RNA sequence: CAUAGUCAAAAGAAGAGUUUGAUUCUGGCUCAGAAGGAACGCUAGCUAUAUGCUUAACACAUGCAAGUCGAACGUUGUUCU
RNA sequence: GUAAGGCGUGGGAAUCUGCCGAACAGUUCGGGCUAAAUCCCGAAGAAAGCUAGAAAGCGCUGUUUGAUGAGCCUGCGUAGUAUUAGGUAGUUGGUUAGGUAAAGGCUGACCAAGCCGAUGAUGCUUAGCUGGUCUUUUCGGACGAUCAGCCACACCGGGACUGAGACACGGCCCGGACUCCCACGGGGGGCAGCAGUGGGGAAUCUUGGACAAUGGGCGCAAGCCUGAUCCAGCAAUAUUGCGUGAGUGAAGAAGGGCAAUUCCGCUCGUAAAGCUCUUUCGUCGAGUGCGCGAUCAUGACAUGACUCGAGGAAGAAGCCCCGGCUAACUCCGUGCCAGCAGCCGCGGUAAAACGGGGGGGGCAAGUGUUCUUCGGAAUGACUAGGCGUAAAGGGCACGUAGGCGGUUCAUCGGGUUGAAAGUGAAAGUCGUCAAAAAGUGGCGGAAUGCUUUCGAAACCACUGAACUUGAGUGAGACAGAG
C-alpha cells in the first residue's frame, strides 16, 4: 500500500507536467494554424 | 510464391512410391513358396537366375531371390523374405533369407558367410 | 487431506527422497501440489545424511492442517518444524557393537 | 480485455450476433493473419442495426450460444432513409 | 567478515558416384552420419542401470490383485474357576 | 472411440466438497427390524451414541471459516481432403413452467425465423492430447512407445441405485453374442490388474520374493490388507563401462602362402612356444555384521556386498570388407556359366569385382543384412529455390473477399514497448558443482507465452483538422485499319 500511494503521487505530478506542455504546444499551434489556412486561402482565391 | 500465397496454401511434400509395399513396414515376412523356377537377365547380363514365386503372410504374392549357389526349395517350403531388389531383374524386389526355415545354408562358403547362414568351421 | 509425504527418486538400489504437499489420492511419484524440499537415505562422506526443505512452505502447510506421514514426521522434528515422535521415547535396543576401527580410506581393519 | 466488433446480425428477438476481428501470428511465415469470431451478445431493447460498432461484456450464459452483453454502441451505422434524404435535399 | 564475494547457461554449418565424344547448366537416383520398443545371420566374457505383444480392444485354464474395525451392536456356544 | 462436449494455455460465475485444520452452539424423548445398535422411522431445531475398560477422551449434528478436490462456462491455440457446397428444424432466439447443487434448449408448451458456412459448415478419411523422444546450425520433419499430467474405455449395447464423490475394471438391473456347469427346473462368467496359456505375428519375459523401505485403505493402538511398490528371474534390446593379460623371446622353429624363384628370397612373424611378473572380471573357500538402505523397533534383496584367503595366463574374439565411390592384393578354380551387385558396373581362358587359399583394412563383444526416421537434399527453399530457350505466366480483362499501398499537425492508448506481480507441475534438454565409476542429486538457466497494474508515445490501427506529388475530372487542342 505504501508503494502504489507513492506511485500514485508520482504519477499525477506527470500528467500535470505533460498536461501542461501540451497546453502551450496547442496554444502555440493555433497561430500557425491561422497563418498557414490565410496563406491557402490568398491560394485559392488567386486561382478562382 | 510471395509469404502471402505461403500463408494460403503451405508447401506440399515431394511424392515417392514405396519401394516394399508388400512387406508392410515389417523388417521380414514368412511365406510358402508357390513355384519354383529360372528367370533370364536383363541384357546386357545373361544368366539363369534361381527366383521363388512366394506368397506371403499377408496374401501378397511376390516375387523373391535365391542368394547363393545352389538350393534345396521346393513348392510348399517356407522361406522368410527380407527386402533388397535384384537389379538384373525387374519385379524381384525380395530376397530368401538363408539359413533360417526351409532354405538351408551353404556349408563350404568361408567368406561372407553369415549372408549366406553359414557356420563357422570349427578348427580340429 | 494435504500431505507432507516422501516421493521416491534415485535408482534401483540408489534411493532419493524428495519432500512433497500432495492430495493423499495422488500416486506416490505422480501429480503433488508443491516440492518442499529433499532428503538423502544413504550417509555421505562426512558420516552423515542430508536434508533441505522450504521451511516458510512447510510452515505454510502445517498452518492448514496438512498431516505428515511416518517418515516426514521424524525428518520435521529433526529439523525443528514439529516435536518429537511419541515413539523416540522408548530409548535405542542395546547389544554389543563391533567397535574393531577401519581405515577410512581402504575399509580394513587398522 | 476490451472486446469490441462490428453487428452482423440484429434478426433474432433481443440478440446480436458480432464480429471481433483479430490478428493471428504465423511463427513459419512472419505475417499477422486477420482471423474473425462471431460472438453472440444480449441486446435487451433491440437497439443495435447491423454495421454498428458495440463492445461486448463477458457475461454468464444466457443461452444455448449467447455468453456476452451488449453495453455500449460506439459508432451507429449510417442508414439511407429515401423520403427523410428527399426531404434534406428540398431545405 | 566469510556458510561472504565471483554472473556460467551450450555445442551443432563437409562432400562423393552416376546422363555426354567432351563441357557447363537443369534435374532426379545412389552413398558416406546419427538413431529405434526393432527383426534376422554369424559370433559371444562380466557388472550395473534402463527397456522388453508396436500385430488380435483376439479367446482365456489356474492362483493371486480390497479389505478392515469387538473402542458401533446384539445374538449362541466353548473352555475354566 | 474421439477432429473439439477432448487437449494446451489463460480466465470466469451460477455451485458442491467425505476425510484434514481452526471457532462457536447442542448431543432430548418415543417406536420398529425374533436380539440390539453409532441401523430404520417419528416429535421438537438437526443429531448418536461409546468409554469411569477409551470419562473429559473419542464420535455425531447445526452454523461460520481455511485447505483440498469436483461439477459448470469461456477467450486464444491445436489434422488431411473442395474430384465434399450447402448444413440445421430443439435447429437459432424469446416468453413461461419444470428439472439441476449450479448457468444453460437441459426440456414441456407457446411465439418469432432464425443459426452455421468459400476466414471452408456439412460429408469422407485418419487420429487420443500434452510434457516430450529421435534427427537437425537455429527452422523444420517423423513420432507421442517407457515415465508423468489430462481425457476416454473396461465382452458388446442400455440404465439407474447407494454414496461427499460413480452412472462404478475385479458393484447391481436389463438386452445381445460367446462360453462353463446342470440333478436338466435353472444357474454362472468377463485378465485392456500381476504372473501365465492358446492364437496371430519377423518379434517382445517369471504361473518369483517381501510388505524391510516409500505410498495407500481400515483401526485409538496392537496390527491387518496392498501383483501400488520394492526387489530378485528371463532377453547383447539399449548405454562415452570394464575385461580377455604385462614384459621378454630367434632354434627368425615346424607348418601355411608367394616367388627372375632378388636382400634370413619375401611374408604369416616376436607371431607362437618357452621364460619372468600381476591376478581386475568371472571361479573356489571362509569371516564379521546397529557396513548401508531404518530406525524406538522391524532387511525381502542377501547364496549379494565388503574384508581375508586359494589358484593360475589360467575361463573369455569375432563380424564385415579389400575394382571405383571407400581404408585395404596376390595365387588357384571357373569361363556371359556358376555367380556378385547400395550405385556405376563385373564374368565370353591370364577375373584385384564370382568361389576357395594366403595376406591385409575398419570396427570390436560385437559386427553385418532388412525395415523405419531425420540428415546430406537449397530435392517444397521462413531461414533459403524458381517459371524467354530446361518442370513451370492463367488466351486477355473486369471485379468480390483478402493482401499490399503518399504527406503534415493534433488526440488516444487496442497492437507495439519498459518495469512489477501471478502463472509457465515433475522428469528430460542446457550451465555448474558434488556424487558415482555403464547408476545420482542440488541450485540455476530456459520454458520464446498468457493475465493484471503502472509508465512511454515513434511506428501500425482508430478519431479530427489540413496538404498535393499517386488516382480521377473539366476546359482547350489533336491523331488513329478501335
Ligand atoms: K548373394
Ligand atoms: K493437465
Ligand atoms: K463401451
Ligand atoms: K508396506
Ligand atoms: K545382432
Ligand atoms: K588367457
Ligand atoms: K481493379
Ligand atoms: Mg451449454
Ligand atoms: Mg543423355
Ligand atoms: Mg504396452
Ligand atoms: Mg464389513
Ligand atoms: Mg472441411
Ligand atoms: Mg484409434
Ligand atoms: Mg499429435
Ligand atoms: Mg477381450
Ligand atoms: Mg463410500
Ligand atoms: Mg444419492
Ligand atoms: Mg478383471
Ligand atoms: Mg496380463
Ligand atoms: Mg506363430
Ligand atoms: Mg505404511
Ligand atoms: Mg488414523
Ligand atoms: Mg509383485
Ligand atoms: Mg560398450
Ligand atoms: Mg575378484
Ligand atoms: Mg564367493
Ligand atoms: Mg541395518
Ligand atoms: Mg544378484
Ligand atoms: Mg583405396
Ligand atoms: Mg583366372
Ligand atoms: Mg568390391
Ligand atoms: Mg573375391
Ligand atoms: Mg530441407
Ligand atoms: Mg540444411
Ligand atoms: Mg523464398
Ligand atoms: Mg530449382
Ligand atoms: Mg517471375
Ligand atoms: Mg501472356
Ligand atoms: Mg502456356
Ligand atoms: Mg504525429
Ligand atoms: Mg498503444
Ligand atoms: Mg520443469
Ligand atoms: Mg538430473
Ligand atoms: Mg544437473
Amino acid at each position: 500500500e505504501a508503494r502504489l500511494v507513492a506511485e500514485r503521487a508520482a504519477n499525477e505530478e506527470r500528467r500535470r507536467l505533460k498536461a501542461e506542455a501540451a497546453k502551450v504546444r496547442a496554444e502555440e499551434r493555433k497561430i500557425f494554424q491561422d497563418e498557414f489556412r490565410k496563406t491557402l486561402m490568398k491560394e485559392r482565391a488567386e486561382k478562382l | 510464391p510471395t509469404f502471402n500465397q505461403l500463408i494460403r496454401h503451405g508447401r506440399e511434400e515431394k511424392r515417392r512410391t514405396d519401394r516394399t509395399r508388400a512387406l508392410d513396414k515389417c523388417p521380414q515376412k514368412l511365406g510358402a513358396c508357390l513355384r519354383v523356377s529360372t528367370r533370364t537377365p536383363k541384357k546386357p547380363n545373361s544368366a539363369l537366375r534361381k527366383i521363388a514365386k512366394v506368397r506371403l503372410s499377408n496374401r501378397h504374392d511376390i516375387f523373391a531371390y535365391i542368394p547363393g549357389e545352389g538350393h534345396n526349395l521346393q513348392e510348399h517350403s517356407q522361406v522368410l523374405i527380407r527386402g533388397g531388389r535384384v537389379k538384373d531383374l525387374p519385379g524381384v524386389k525380395f530376397h530368401c533369407i538363408r539359413g533360417v526355415k526351409d532354405l538351408m545354408g551353404i556349408p563350404g562358403r568361408r567368406r561372407g558367410r553369415s549372408k549366406y547362414g553359414a557356420e563357422k568351421p570349427k578348427s580340429i | 487431506v494435504v500431505r507432507l509425504r516422501l516421493s521416491r527418486l534415485g535408482c534401483k538400489n540408489r534411493p532419493f527422497f524428495r519432500v512433497m504437499a500432495t492430495d493423499s489420492r495422488s500416486p506416490r511419484d505422480g501429480k503433488h501440489i508443491e516440492v518442499l524440499g529433499y532428503f538423502n537415505p544413504l550417509p555421505g562422506q562426512d558420516g552423515g545424511k542430508r536434508m533441505g526443505l522450504k521451511f516458510d512452505r512447510i510452515k505454510y502447510w502445517l498452518s492448514v492442517g496438512a498431516q505428515a506421514s511416518d517418515p516426514v514426521q521424524r525428518l520435521l522434528f529433526r529439523s525443528g518444524l514439529l516435536p518429537p515422535p511419541p515413539m523416540v521415547a522408548m530409548g535405542r535396543k542395546g547389544g554389543e557393537r563391533d567397535t574393531r576401527p577401519v581405515d577410512p580410506m581402504t575399509g580394513r581393519f587398522v | 480485455k476490451p472486446v469490441i466488433g462490428t453487428v452482423v446480425s440484429n434478426k433474432m428477438q433481443k440478440s446480436v450476433v458480432v464480429a471481433v476481428d483479430r490478428l493471428f501470428h504465423n511463427k513459419l511465415y512472419n505475417r499477422y493473419v486477420k482471423r474473425t469470431s462471431k460472438f453472440m451478445a444480449h441486446d435487451e431493447t433491440n437497439a443495435c442495426n447491423i454495421g454498428d460498432r458495440v463492445k461486448l461484456d463477458p457475461s454468464r450464459p444466457l443461452s444455448k450460444h449467447k455468453n456476452w452483453i451488449v453495453a455500449e454502441i460506439i459508432k451507429k451505422a449510417r442508414i439511407y432513409s429515401p423520403q427523410a434524404a428527399a426531404a434534406a435535399a428540398l431545405s
